[PDB]
RNA sequence: UAACCGGAGAGGGAACCCACU
């Protein structure tokens, strides 16, 4: 049945146990922005990582 | 660390109003509400209740995005009647209604519990 | 031409200098090498 | 006919391996 209207689905669902995996991939590890941070030593270019 | 926090569904946060009203400029007698901290557990229930109203003639809500909190409602109504007015006769209804339902619910508790 | 210490910087202490500027060293260790050598010295062939 | 304070952009590199789309 849906969640918000309480109307049940026209098509009828598939569902049931399947065993899920969570991966090292988060999104916490890899976010990251700038705004003229540090800068490289050689050539002034920014740096990586 | 970007979660909002859990209370943010349902709280005001400070200047903010529960209830906005604005004209519908395209068409008459039409108006737009806007409710903060509200979802589909009232909008729907509203728009029900709006559409039993022979002088409702348009009656719709919307969820803008779900990690927002606002719900929009728009009614039309024919001439001589205001949508404002058909949605506060709607309120008044349904709460009529939750009271009726109330009663009865515990009138058939205490008959259920020997008798 | 040698070029300068922005080119070929120097980091403090991992000062370490750079991959550039030992062959430098090594340049004018063998220049003044070669040059009093061939001054007093002309064997003609540790020249070579 | 009165009363105490004060200083700021740090910080490297090469090589190899694993992994992601």
């Amino acid at each position: 049945y849906n969640g918000f209207t309480g109307r049940k689905i026209t098509s009828q669902i598939f569902i049931g146990p399947t065993y899920y995996q969570r991966l090292k991939h988060m999104v916490d590890d890899k976010i990251h922005s700038r705004a003229r941070g540090p800068i490289q030593i050689l050539n002034r270019q920014p740096m990586e990582g | 660390m970007n979660a909002p926090p859990a209370f943010e569904s349902f709280l005001l946060f400070e200047g903010e109003k529960k209830i906005t009203i604005n004209k519908d400029t395209k068409v008459p007698n039409a108006c737009l509400f806007t409710i903060n901290k509200e979802d589909h557990t009232l909008g729907n229930i509203i728009k029900s209740q709006l559409l039993k109203d022979p002088q409702v003639l348009f009656a719709g809500y919307k969820v803008p995005h779900p990690l927002e909190h606002k719900i929009i409602i728009r009614v039309q109504t024919t001439p001589d009647y205001s949508p404002q007015e058909a949605f506060t006769n709607a309120i008044t209804d349904l709460i009529s209604e939750l009271s009726l339902l109330e009663e009865r619910f515990r009138v058939a508790i205490k008959d259920k519990q020997e008798g | 031409p040698v070029p300068p210490l922005s080119v070929r910087p120097a980091v403090v202490m991992q000062r370490n200098q750079d991959d550039l500027t030992h062959k430098l060293a090594d340049i004018v260790k063998i220049n003044n090498q070669l040059r009093r050598n061939e001054q007093n010295g002309a064997a003609a062939h540790v020249i070579a």
